[PDB]
RNA sequence: UUACGGCGGU
RNA sequence: UGCCCGGUAGCCCCGAAGGUAGAGCAGGGGAUUCCGAAUCCCCGUGUCCUUGGUUCGAUUCCGAGUCCGGGCACCA
RNA sequence: GCCCGGAUAGCUCAGUCGGUAGAGCAGGGGAUUCCGUAUCCCCGUGUCCUUGGUUCGAUUCCGAGUCCGGGCACCA
RNA sequence: UUGACUGGGGCGGUACACCUGUCAAACGGUAACGCAGGUGUCCUAAGGCGAGCUCAGGGAGGACAGAAACCUCCCGUGGAGCAGAAGGGCAAAAGCUCGCUUGAUCUUGAUUUUCAGUACGAAUACAGACCGUGAAAGCGGGGCCUCACGAUCCUUCUGACCUUUUGGGUUUUAAGCAGGAGGUGUCAGAAAAGUUACCACAGGGAUAACUGGCUUGUGGCGGCCAAGCGUUCAUAGCGACGUCGCUUUUUGAUCCUUCGAUGUCGGCUCUUCCUAUCAUUGUGAAGCAGAAUUCGCCAAGCGUUGGAUUGUUCACCCACU
RNA sequence: GGCCCGCGGCGGGUGUUGACGCGAUGUGAUUUCUGCCCAGUGCUCUGAAUGUCAAAGUGAAGAAAUUCAAUGAAGCGCGGGUAAACGGCGGGAGUAACUAUGACUCUCUUAAGGUAGCCAAAUGCCUCGUCAUCUAAUUAGUGACGCGCAUGAAUGGAUG
RNA sequence: GACCUGGGUAUAGGGGCGAAAGACUAAUCGAACCAUCUAGUAGCUGGUUCCCUCCGAAGUUUCCCUCAGGAUAGCUGGCGCUCUCGCCCACGCAGUUUUAUCCGGUAAAGCGAAUGAUUAGAGGUCUUGGGGCCGAAACGAUCUCAACCUAUUCUCAAACUUUAAAUGGGUAAGAAGCCCGGCUCGCUGGCGUGGAGCCGGGGUGGAAUGCGAGUGCCUAGUGGGCCACUUUUGGUAAGCAGAACUGGCGCUGCGGGAUGAACCGAACGCCGGGUUAAGGCGCCCGAUGCCGACGCUCAUCAGACCCCAGAAAAGGUGUU
RNA sequence: GUCUACGGCCAUACCACCCUGAACGCGCCCGAUCUCGUCUGAUCUCGGAAGCUAAGCAGGGUCGGGCCUGGUUAGUACUUGGAUGGGAGACCGCCUGGGAAUACCGGGUGCUGUAGGCU
């Protein structure tokens, strides 16, 4: 999968169709005290061991990945999400194909 | 067990006949349908994008909905121990008229106004139609000849 | 081999050799005509054949056995290359082994039940022929001996029936000679081509 | 510092 | 789950940081010896796992995007 | 008494790139030397298991039969 | 704590979620550890539109050039291609080449498919924006269609000049609201290694290890046909290639009875029965001179042993008969 | 101090003890031998050689909660040792003047490739192995043989 | 003698003690005994107490660490309620037919029609593959197998098909229908266009047969099924495993099949008379104790009545 | 009696070969300066009007091949329902109602809509 550095499309902050920046999105860091994390804190203290499932039974190998599209023209800079049908190999700006190629393996 | 899928055991009947195959007649686009036209369902194999279902092929309904290029139908379904009143959007390649009511409306025109020639020259026409009856007591004539005698043939291999 | 008691009566779908099969071994019959096969067809006059009573399966092994014994026994009087012997029905039934204990209980029970490929057989049908011979018409008495001798070895019942036509045609043999005469038949081979009155007139002036 | 062999009969 | 290392001639391995691709092995030849054996020498053998980047060219020099092999963490 | 790879010169064996049947032991003939040993070279010897199919092409691929060895092995 | 399905369980396998052809008995629906296969992807083009073109193949020609290069003409209803498993579909095309593009965007409902007529997923017809393409009609909100995927709780990011942060203000922070993702392949979604011959409990003939019953592949025993064997000569004795049965002394297939129990190998001991006859009685036939043998018939009256090895049934050997 | 008890105490046991002792294992008299492997699993040992690594403390940014950086105990990782520690002791290629085999040579896997002995053994599936002996007759017994399914050295080997 | 024993003493339950057998620890030990928590839990067994009347099942759908169990729909009962017929036309409905009109790819058939298999000869010739000769040599000249093509011919297909049934499936067979007049629209747009909607007016007898319907709530049991026609899958077959349609058994007695779950008749309040069905009528055993009809058959193993309980190929100058 | 433009139904319209074609039309044709597009004015696009029905096109023909339609095949093959029918079975016959397919034989071969012109 190859989707390119640049793409018009729509952002609702003005309500047009605008280029954006398109990046590859990444999960952010695990913060403390939210409140799953407040509260799974003082359940797994004290004795009793590990409270809540850790899941190991992994069965998938790929992920959705999804893409944030920054709006480029200034005093916007809206952001937003879109997914794509999964996908093992992510390319970004990988040199669109050309149909008169000499494979040669 | 089964795999239940759409479009599944189609593999005659969403397809074109033989020798009709190729680009659509396109009378089949200027039919006009309003709303209680009685239509029947016969999907077709070359547009995709609208055909029903293998439920409803061979079935009819009756338009309760008109669009662009399409039309809602509202059918009947047998599921297991009651019937169905379901409502279907359907391309209109995949249909045609219904002329299932097209032999009762002639004979509400023409019944209507023979009709009101019984009270302009004063009988008693009876207008609604009877089965096959039995035979009238007719007379058969064998001038001429004489009946032919036939007989079962011997048997041969 | 199972003795064909079991692979008799035509109970299974017909399941022949294709690309969903992949796994058949050979009829034991490979060829089908066996007297002179170059005769035409003025020089064997009469046929006789013998056609089956019951709808059951033959096995192509059996009909191995019956085209042996009866072109052994028409070189014997009839002689090498004086008749034209044709086994008619060709094996396309392929019938399957569930070959079990591949003495034990081990390998399975019922589990994996659908078999393997094991032989070939003939489904034939009540009045369907199975073979046929053609002689002269001087050595008539012969044609019923040898398939006297040939349907001992195939199971259930038949009847042999002297035809009403002319050898392996389908023209009835009392009007042949008068038909093939002036125009409507020519002889090719072994065979009859039958010519109509429709065609162009071009064969028509190719003929005569 | 390392230097091992040399067919048989004449 | 992020941190920390390593990737080559036909196989092991030299370095190497801004200036060339090198010990051994195997192959092919010579030389040495009266002759083999050992021995010496020479060839041929290289997008360094692959995409870029300043300086001054660039496998390195640089940390990045990649794949193979190994790290200690663990809430759907 | 079910399965996996093999059927090839006198033997034995690899490869039978979908395009030749070629190492090697045994015999033959030379050459070699004073004469022999060993040697070295050349000549012989292939239904490439049987039949059918797949391209100016099949022993070689595909799968049918036959054969030869090599093997899945529960609680009761 | 140690998954389930399962022609007992285990081992194996996935019939555990999904797709195509068939089964399937011409609407739909329809099972088995039934048949033949596939799926956990891949694609910024293989998506969108518009234009131009025609495919596999074959023939006849053309320097090398030959079965296979390229060029040209002719024929060519799809015999090719459409990412892939199949089926359906497709010709100024849905294929092939080229030119612009991002509609693979934003948002509310309705409907179909599975169905309880719930959900996810997939799909359809719209409606409202904003766009692309084309001269335009139009077409397009992913892939020509049928498959390609995932709840609550929690995490994370994004969105509005938003709400709540508890006596009132300001600011961080925290909690909300809306929708993308981080998973549950046992795929409507628990967080999980054995062993027990020291074992235990509640059960189960819904469920194996005996007998019995059905079946008779396999074993055993026969019949028919007769190319050959037998110096000659099919049939004295045999008998290939077939093919038709019987028997339940073998082995299996089955799971009907029995799990609040039918004492489970072999030997010993003893009785009776069957004939598919080894011997003995009476016979018939021989490739029956005698003798010795063989093949049949009425025939179960009467006999059918002694030991070495082995738990053996079975096997094998010695000796008598 | 070692090995242990113990809810608790610097409480108890060995201990009224001290290496000819106490504690923990293995093998099992005598005679005779105890081969080769430190890769794996343990055990152990060492140098601010060094990667990873928690609190507390240090520094920075901030209105503060907090955030971030630095620093780095044991442990693991790395390196050495150890098999009378648990264990392991297979293949593949060449090679002798008949064939066969391989004293010799070279490799892989993974460290090393079963030495001395012993055997169809209470350990050998095939198997009632083969040969000799014992019996008229032996799936028995004994003695030999030995690419031994799957023998073997303190899992002790062989004796007597 | 690492000897045997008395009494005293010490060790106490996840502990003791063991020359080791998981031995012993008060007839109890692979974790004692006693009391309690405690009437511990059980998707698993066994039991579950009066009568009569009326109605009457299900073993299937989907989901579940689900498969001996539940939730869900279906089948059931009870309670009603809204109404319709009471006295030239039924509101309505139907496991039915008719009248039309659609739908479909199975049986069959077909392959001298496509795809895929497949046998045989004939005719023709570009040829190469290989032979036969005129011959130094010459696609100068003359034949054969093959291959190729053409016209035929034998045999087939669950995953092939032009054609294509029978049974089947949908719809329609009027008043909610038909016709006319006008007016709203922000939809559509050459147009008093098109289409929807609203109002008003006019004419009801519109296939056959049968029948009272409509509607809501509450709801138990069930969630192992089994058999037979016919249709079919795996299997050599099975009183075998698994489906389809209908009827049965389970829940059901009775008459016949000697006997019996399911076969054939027929379904059941308590009796009297009459008649029958299936089946029978020598004697058990009611009924041929008819002056029944016509033939076939002799067995030293006769034969004798759906399911159903015993036989094949082959053979007989045995009789017809 | 035909044609052109646009169509409908999509072979009775197709395919192969062969004859005829008045008049208008449709075409072949003749040329690249602009519009445009190519390796190439062949195609496509653009300017023409000296020729020609040679081709396409239109009519007709062929004991034509297909296609369409009807006979035979055939009340056949199958099939609804039924029987204490037959048969060891495999299968068969009857009752009750429906009811095909090829070989073979024959007959056909475009029909029309709106707008416009020739005759
Ligand atoms: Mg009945
Ligand atoms: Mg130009
Ligand atoms: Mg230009
Ligand atoms: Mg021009
Ligand atoms: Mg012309
Ligand atoms: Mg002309
Ligand atoms: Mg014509
Ligand atoms: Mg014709
Ligand atoms: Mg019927
Ligand atoms: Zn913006």
């Amino acid at each position: 999968v190859n989707v390119p550095k640049t793409r018009r499309t729509f952002c609702k902050k003005c309500g047009k169709h605008q280029p954006h920046k398109v990046t590859q999105y990444k999960k952010g860091k695990d913060s403390l005290y939210a409140q799953g994390k407040r509260r799974y804190d003082r359940k797994q203290s004290g004795y009793g061991g590990q409270t809540k499932p850790i899941f190991r039974k992994k069965a998938k190998t790929t992920k959705k990945i999804v893409l944030r599209l920054e709006c480029v023209e200034p005093n916007c800079r809206s952001k937003r999400m879109l997914a794509i049908k999964r996908c093992k190999h992510f390319e970004l700006g990988g040199d669109k194909k050309r149909k008169g190629q000499v494979i040669q393996f | 067990t089964n795999t239940k899928g759409k479009r599944r055991g189609t593999r005659y009947m969403f397809s074109r006949p033989f020798r009709k195959h190729g680009v659509v007649p396109l009378a089949t686009y200027m039919r006009i349908y309003k709303k209680g036209d009685i239509v029947d369902i016969k999907g077709m194999g070359t547009v995709q994008k609208g055909m029903p279902h293998k439920c409803y092929h061979g079935k009819t309904g009756r338009v309760y909905n008109v669009t662009q290029h399409a039309v809602g139908i509202v059918v009947n379904k047998q599921v297991k121990g009651k019937i169905l009143a379901k409502r279907i959007n359907v391309r209109i390649e995949h249909i045609k008229h219904s002329k299932s009511r097209d032999s009762f409306l002639k004979r509400v025109k023409e019944n209507d106004q023979k009709k009101k020639e019984a009270k302009e020259k004063g009988t008693w026409v009876q207008l609604k139609r009877q089965p096959a009856p039995p035979r009238e007591a007719h007379f058969v004539r064998t001038n001429g000849k004489e009946p032919e005698l036939l007989e079962p043939i011997p048997y041969e291999f | 081999r199972r003795p064909a008691r079991c692979y008799r009566y035509c109970k299974n779908k017909p399941y022949p050799k294709s690309r969903f099969c992949r796994g058949v071994p050979d009829a034991k019959i490979r060829i089908f005509d066996l007297g002179r096969k170059k005769a035409k067809v003025d020089e064997f006059p009469l046929c006789g054949h013998m056609v089956s009573d019951e709808y059951e399966q033959l096995s192509s092994e059996a009909l191995e056995a019956a085209r042996i014994c009866a072109n052994k026994y028409m070189v014997k009087s009839c002689g090498k290359d004086g008749f034209h012997i044709r086994v008619r029905l060709h094996p396309f039934h392929v019938i399957r082994i569930n070959k079990m204990l591949s003495a034990d209980r081990l390998q399975t029970g019922m589990r994996g039940a659908f078999g393997k490929p094991q032989g070939t057989v003939a489904r034939v049908h009540i009045g369907q022929v199975i073979m046929s011979i053609r002689t002269k018409l001087q050595n008539k008495e012969h044609v019923i001996e040898a398939l006297r001798r040939a349907k001992f070895k195939f199971p259930g019942r038949q009847k042999i029936h002297i035809s009403k036509k002319w050898g392996f045609t389908k023209f009835n043999a009392d009007e042949f000679e008068d038909m093939v005469a002036e125009k409507r038949l020519i002889p090719d081979g072994c065979g009859v081509k039958y010519i109509p009155n429709r065609g162009p007139l071009d064969k028509w002036r190719a003929l005569h």
